[PDB]
């Protein structure tokens, strides 16, 4: 059958444990309008026996 | 005979029928019901299962002692020896220095590891009773522990060599003429020669060989005879690759087959040396030799550095590292980059070979006829003008299979810098150890510099 | 040192932790550093573990079967070749869950 | 869990960070089992010591077709934190300020807010971080660094601090209470079991120092000898660093019963020794068996209204790492890691050393040598030791220093202890950044700019390490061309 | 208690006792008993590690020393493979009185 | 008595600490711990002793259940193996007394 | 237990004092490190004096539990334990008499 094995094969097939988990405070959109610098990038991080 | 006799604990065992798949671990376990050694793997890595052998050694006309994995042990390959196990040392009424320290020093946590760590620090202090600081991290490079990140077990241990959370001082002293006596009957027993013995269990058959012609008669009727001598490969084929050889013959105890001899060319050892031997005699031979005479060796003994541990080392044969023949041996590539001379015999027939690429025709295959064995492989001193390097990469320096590993020879034209020949061999670029042939024949005759350099480089990026 | 063979310095460790109070009574251990009860019959390998508990004269041993697929329908399971086996008691499967 | 995150951060030249945005994905596996509350823990902690006024982490758990994921000492605070640790780095690159001034300016103060809304109350981080600093006498030791860099193209040090926070207590807030029974035997004997289990912690060692204070008896007259449902029922599993904290209670509540049952025949006899007391109790028939029960009071989060306290406390510590790569190999050594660490007034500072360095090195592990590989078809291949590689003898730290706090007590756990399993974990992610500094020393050597925010994956391998040390031999082999 | 399940490894034990109603006992000769397959030892008071004094009072032996006072007096047991040789051996524990 | 069960003790040793966990058919845990602790000179909180149920007791298995409690115990820790001992009914009318 | 049903009139008291029925409820043996220092089964006082020890360790649960058993005061024996645990209250206790 149709297997679904790494995180972005869940994301494109929506294959989630229940729904999105957020903590958020302030205001972002006013905190990125008036910094300074803006870095963006992605981390993988692997498992651990 | 069929009967199998050996000691545990300074106390006679005999095996009226002896099965050839029982490891020591499980008959220590569930036969003799001493679960102090411990399974963790059964494969080689951990050490949990580290128990110390004494046995007297025919050839030196000594009692020699050393550890292994008794995981990885057939209990057929046994026949003689004495065993000692955490158990044989001492217990909580007296406790050995060696178990003391670990315990007072904090080295012990879940404690799991704790017998296989206190068994190779005992056959180190057997075997040297006052040690360095590094030789007893050495005993180790075949010991994992995942609680208490080793720190506690070295510093408790470093006391053996040459506000506070234990204190030293308190530590009860190291008197070695205290330790166990080897069993007066294996003394007695050695006068007697050695016959082949056979032992039968549910699917495998395993004969222990006593002479050269006896184990060349069975490879002739019987080609498919499944030679064992450490079975750190043979072990790990039939546990984890299902795989099943219902005729085995043991010839570790073949004089031939365990034979130093010093020539004009090198030294030669016979097929079934442990690596331990080779390292032992190789470590001798650098430390009286001059520089010039002793590249290759150097080389072998880098490699064997990181190659395994204590336990896997004492049994492992130079021969089946050879002969196993996996692309990312550590061996082959330096046995391949000096031409190291292998003889090969059957019964009726006897040949040499010089390593090259043709000795590796395929995957897990040598040039080796179904009835040959490998009698032995002499290590060439190196000449004037002649250099090696041996290296190995892999995820971890200790215990680890290289992702890829080399020998690395060059020879000058005498008095030059000018090249006469040059060797490059790799394990782990393709489906068996290969020579970089295309690459290094363009070199000869070439000064060593930036252009030769550049030249070998390029070569080996298209080459590999 | 690129050319330098693999060579460590030897290890230099410090552990620092604080005393307990003078007037601490020697019978009160909180704070101190005593070693972990079980350490000296861990080094002796008198500790028990679950597999080192002794076996019952009756007693069976099991093995998990597994699959070799990430997903797939099941649509057939043959023991005839494990019926086969010395010793084989039985094979369970969701069928025998009570 | 493997975790995959997105992050974007706003910062000031200054090295102020004023704006966070983390995606977090996490692969769960093939059932459900503990992925969500890991998933909260991670985000709870993708601060890690770090005041943001303007802040939103997500987290989405996949289900995959992978064996099941589970607990693992941190449980998803590793992850969070090393994300964190991971942005902030490249905020102090891009600063062109020293990374040690840039993590202490954004650090918290005591009575801060988190961005989950908890009040950190006895903030002793910036004593980990004074103290580390000075003890592993790290701008000094700066130096030396940049020196042996100069000196040395093949080989490169690198060398960074980083502190941690780390939140005490079951993110499921009922699982924070704990069970005790106690037998006093009539030649004074005291048989003692609590629900906790051992697996090397030294938690019964613990509970027999903690009831041995509790009772005013030496140790050597109390046993633990198992753990069982039929002596405490429904005990929590043995898990988030708590059970010292909610078994000691729970052990003290039953001895000071005992006492109190004790205290008539205490009083007729003062001096006259424990073994009188109990053979007067028991033949004036009174009970010498008890329970003893506690709940940690006053926790529960809400992810609706961003309120409420999800942790009792929290611990704090400082790693500070050196290391020295290998630029032609992807080998390195761990040459020296000073820690001090936040552990309350210690149950025992053996055990907790202990714990500290076994928590440190499976995070060096976790960080730089432990790789699980899986065929496209997501079959296990790293099945024994021979293919998956904890750290060995030789892995450690060649100077490997720990300290406890002192003068530190934390009177909300058990005689003023702190829990001490999990925390230590993430501060080996010093070693890891101490490598991504070596190897940003090793780029700049080939000319590739200073600024430059290369990748460097979680694990940091001899692959990774390798691979991101770019020179005349990568350039060869990868693309076909140098010189 | 003996529809427990037996370990692979346990033993069995079997009484060894007094035939007279008051007597010193002069000597045992334990030379038959171990020739019985199986056999493992024989215990008497001399193998008690702490204290041969026990019962209610506190006046009763663990096993005899030097007297026994009824016939049935337990002198000492032996540790055997099987009941079957635990028995066996018993039997071949000699026992010499003095009344 | 008569108790259609006779005496039985089962003692398994768990090689720890002095450890020791006892089977026992008798009316009486707290003396069987005592005596075989005393005996063996380790605390009472190291000795457990167990009991599901008993074939009969009468009272004749409220002390002298001990005699072979105690003899078992100490074959247990001399071998560190579980022992086991069931009286036959001529040992047990002949060792355990009456009314 | 030696045949007189001491564990069966146990269970009888129990599940009268608890207000549960005897199916809920289970003895399994007796043993020295759940209950200490007891008396012998003797005197024909076995019934009277761990009767009155059962009927106090009921009590006290009892206790624990009526918070919850007033707020859902018809909801079954299972609703409160439930209650009682993820509200972390005690579901074990002694009992003693003399
Ligand atoms: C923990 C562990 C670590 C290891 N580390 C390394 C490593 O770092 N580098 C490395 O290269 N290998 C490593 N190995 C592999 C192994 O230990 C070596 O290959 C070893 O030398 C095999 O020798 P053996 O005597 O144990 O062989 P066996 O398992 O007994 O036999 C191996 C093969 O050789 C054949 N054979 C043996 N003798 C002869 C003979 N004289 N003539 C013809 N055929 C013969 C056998 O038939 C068999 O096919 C490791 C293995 C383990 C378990
Ligand atoms: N157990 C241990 O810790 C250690 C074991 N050893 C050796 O490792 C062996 C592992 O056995 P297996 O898993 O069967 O590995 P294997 O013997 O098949 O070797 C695998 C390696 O060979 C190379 N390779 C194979 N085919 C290739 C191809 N077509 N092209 C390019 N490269 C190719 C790759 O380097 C690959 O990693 C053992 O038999 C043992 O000899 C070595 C070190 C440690
Ligand atoms: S059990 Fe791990 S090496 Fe033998
Ligand atoms: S102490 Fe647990 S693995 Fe070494
Ligand atoms: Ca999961």
């Amino acid at each position: 059958l149709p297997a679904i094995i790494t995180i972005q094969d869940a994301i494109n097939n929506n294959s989630f444990y229940g729904s999105e988990i957020k903590i958020e405070k302030g205001d972002l959109k006013k905190g990125f309008s008036e910094a300074d610098n803006v870095v963006s990038g992605e981390l993988y991080i692997g498992g651990q026996e | 005979a069929d009967e199998l006799v050996f000691f545990v604990n300074g106390k006679k065992v005999v095996e009226k029928n002896a099965d050839p798949e029982t490891t020591l671990l499980v008959y220590l376990r569930r036969k003799l019901g001493l679960c102090g050694t411990k399974l963790g793997c059964g494969e080689g890595g951990c050490g949990a299962c580290t128990v110390m052998i004494s046995k007297y050694d025919r050839l030196q006309n000594k009692i020699v002692h050393f550890s292994v994995n008794a995981c990885l042990a057939p209990i057929c390959s046994l026949h003689h020896v004495a065993v000692t196990t955490v158990e044989g040392i001492g217990n909580t009424q007296k406790l050995h220095p060696v178990q003391e320290r670990i315990a007072r020093s904090h080295g012990s946590q879940c404690g799991f590891c704790t017998p296989g760590i206190v068994m190779s620090m005992y056959t180190l202090l057997r075997n040297q009773p006052e040690p360095t600081v590094e030789e007893i991290e050495n005993a180790f490079q075949g010991n994992l522990c995942r609680c208490t990140g080793y720190r506690p077990i070295l510093q408790g241990f470093r006391t053996f060599a040459k506000p506070s959370l234990f204190n030293p001082e308190d530590f009860k002293p190291l008197d070695p003429t205290q330790e166990p006596i080897f069993p007066p009957e294996l003394l007695r027993l050695k006068d007697t020669p050695q016959k082949k013995l056979r032992f039968e269990g549910e699917r495998v058959t395993w004969i222990q060989a006593s002479t050269m012609e006896e184990l060349l008669d069975l490879k002739a009727q019987h080609p498919d005879a499944k030679l064992v001598v450490g079975n750190t490969e043979i072990g790990i084929e039939m546990k984890f690759k299902n795989m099943l050889f219902p005729l085995i013959v043991c010839p570790a105890w073949i004089p031939e087959l365990n034979s130093v001899v010093h020539g004009p060319e090198g030294i030669s050892f016979g097929a079934s040396c442990p690596l331990s031997l080779v390292e032992s005699v190789l470590a001798e031979e650098i430390a009286k030799l001059p520089e010039q005479k002793t590249e290759v060796f150097r080389g072998v003994m880098e490699q064997l550095r990181w190659f395994a541990g204590k336990q896997v080392k004492s049994v492992a044969s130079i021969g089946g590292n050879i002969i196993t023949a996996s692309p990312i041996s550590d061996l082959n590539p330096v046995f391949m980059a000096s031409g190291a001379k292998l003889t090969l015999v059957s019964r009726g027939t006897r040949r040499t070979v010089r390593m090259d690429h043709t000795f590796f025709p395929g995957y897990r295959k040598t040039l080796l006829r179904p009835e040959e064995i490998l009698l032995s492989i002499e290590i060439p001193y190196s000449k004037e003008g002649e250099f090696f390097s041996a290296f190995k990469q892999a995820s971890r320096r200790e215990d680890d299979i290289a992702k890829v590993t080399s020998g690395m020879r060059v020879l000058f034209k005498p008095g030059t810098i000018e090249v006469q020949e040059l060797s490059l061999c790799f394990g782990g670029m393709a489906d068996r150890t290969i020579s970089a042939l295309k690459t290094t024949p363009k070199q000869l005759s070439k000064s060593w510099n930036e252009e030769l350099l550049q030249s070998v480089c390029a070569g080996l990026a298209e080459e590999l | 040192s690129a050319t330098l063979l693999f060579q460590k310095d030897p290890p230099a460790n410090v552990q620092l932790f604080q005393e307990v109070p003078k007037d601490q009574s020697e019978e009160d251990m909180v704070g101190r550093p005593l070693p972990h009860l079980a350490a000296n019959m861990q080094a002796s390998g008198e500790a028990v573990y679950c597999d080192d508990i002794p076996r019952y004269e009756n007693e069976l041993s099991l093995r998990l079967v597994t699959s070799t697929r990430a997903h797939a329908k099941i649509t057939s399971i043959d023991t005839s070749e494990a019926k086969k086996v010395p010793g084989f008691v039985c094979f369970l499967t969701a069928e025998d869950v009570p | 869990h493997p975790f995959l995150a997105k992050y974007k951060v706003g910062f000031m030249k200054t090295g102020t960070v004023v704006a966070l945005e983390v995606a977090h994905f996490s692969n769960g596996g093939n059932t459900e089992d503990l992925s969500r509350s890991i998933m909260e823990r991670a985000l709870f902690h993708m601060d890690n010591a770090y005041k943001i006024p303007n802040i939103r982490g997500t987290g989405r758990i996949c289900k995959t077709n992978l064996p099941s994921n589970t607990a693992f000492r941190g449980f998803g605070g590793p992850q969070g934190m090393l994300i964190a640790e991971y942005w902030m780095s490249e905020v102090a690159i891009t600063c062109g300020l020293p990374a040690e001034e840039v993590r202490r300016k954004n650090m918290y103060k005591e009575g801060d807010l988190t961005h989950f809304n908890q009040k950190l109350e006895g903030f002793t981080l910036p004593r980990c971080w004074d103290e580390c600093i000075a003890s592993s006498q790290y701008l000094a030791r700066k130096r030396e660094v940049e020196k042996f860099n100069r000196e040395n193209r093949w080989k490169k040090r690198g060398l960074c601090i980083i502190p941690t926070k780390f939140g005490i207590s079951f993110t499921l807030p009922f699982l924070n209470q704990g069970g005790a029974l106690v037998h006093v035997y009539t030649d004074g004997s005291v048989l003692l079991t609590h629900g906790g289990t051992e697996m090397g912690q030294g938690l019964h060692t613990k509970m027999v120092q903690v009831a041995s204070r509790a009772l005013k008896i030496p140790t050597s007259k109390i046993h633990i000898s198992e753990t069982s449902t039929n002596t405490v029922p429904n005990t929590s599993p043995t898990a988030a660093s708590a059970s010292a904290d909610l078994n000691g209670q729970g052990v003290y509540e039953a001895c000071q019963t005992i006492l109190k049952r004790l205290e008539p025949f205490k009083k007729k006899k003062p001096t006259g020794p424990w073994e009188a007391w109990v053979m007067d109790a028991y033949t004036s028939a009174v009970s010498l068996s008890a329970t003893g029960f506690y709940k940690t009071p006053n926790l529960g989060y809400s992810f609706e209204t961003n309120s409420g306290n999800p942790f009792h406390y929290f611990s704090y510590g400082v790693a500070c790492s050196e290391v020295e790569i290998d630029c032609l190999t992807g080998d390195h050594k761990n040459l020296r890691t000073d820690i001090v660490m936040d552990v309350g007034s210690s149950l025992n500072p053996a055990i907790d050393i202990g714990q500290v360095e076994g928590a440190f090195v499976q995070g060096l592990g976790l960080f730089t040598m432990e790789e699980l590989h899986y065929s496209p078809e997501g079959s296990l291949h790293t099945r024994g030791p021979s293919t998956y590689k904890i750290p060995a003898f030789g892995s450690i730290p060649i100077e490997f220093r720990v300290s406890l706090l002192r003068d530190c007590p934390n009177k909300r756990a058990i005689y003023a202890s702190k829990a001490v399993g999990e925390p230590p974990l993430f501060l080996a992610s010093s070693i890891f950044f101490a490598i991504k500094d070596a190897i940003r020393a090793a780029r700049a050597q080939h000319g590739d700019n200073a600024k430059q925010l290369f990748q460097l994956d979680s694990p940091a391998t001899p692959e990774k390490i390798r691979n991101a040390c770019v020179d005349q031999f990568t350039t060869l082999c990868v693309t076909g061309v140098p010189e | 208690c003996d529809d427990i399940p037996r370990y692979e490894n346990e033993l069995s034990l079997r009484l060894v006792t007094s035939t007279r109603a008051h007597a010193k006992i002069t000597s045992i000769d334990t030379s038959e008993a171990k020739k019985v397959p199986g056999f493992v030892c024989f215990l008497t008071a001399e193998d008690v590690p702490n204290s041969n004094a026990t019962g209610l009072f506190n006046d009763e032996t663990v096993f005899a020393k030097d007297e026994v006072t009824c016939v049935g007096h337990i002198i000492g047991a032996v540790v055997a493979d099987t009941p079957e040789h635990a028995q066996r051996a018993a039997r071949g524990v000699k026992i010499t009185y003095e009344d | 008595h008569f108790y259609l069960e006779t005496n039985c003790t089962i003692a398994v040793p768990k090689g720890e600490a002095g450890e020791m966990e006892l089977f026992v058919s008798t009316q009486n845990t707290m003396k069987t711990q005592s005596f075989v602790a005393k005996m063996l000179g380790v605390p009472d909180n190291r000795i457990v002793v167990r009991v599901k149920r008993m074939g009969g007791g009468f009272g004749g298995k409220e002390t002298r259940s001990t005699v072979v409690s105690t003899a078992l115990a100490l074959a247990a820790h001399k071998t560190g193996r579980p022992v086991r001992c069931m009286l036959d009914r001529d040992e047990d009318m002949l060792i355990t007394g009456g009314r």
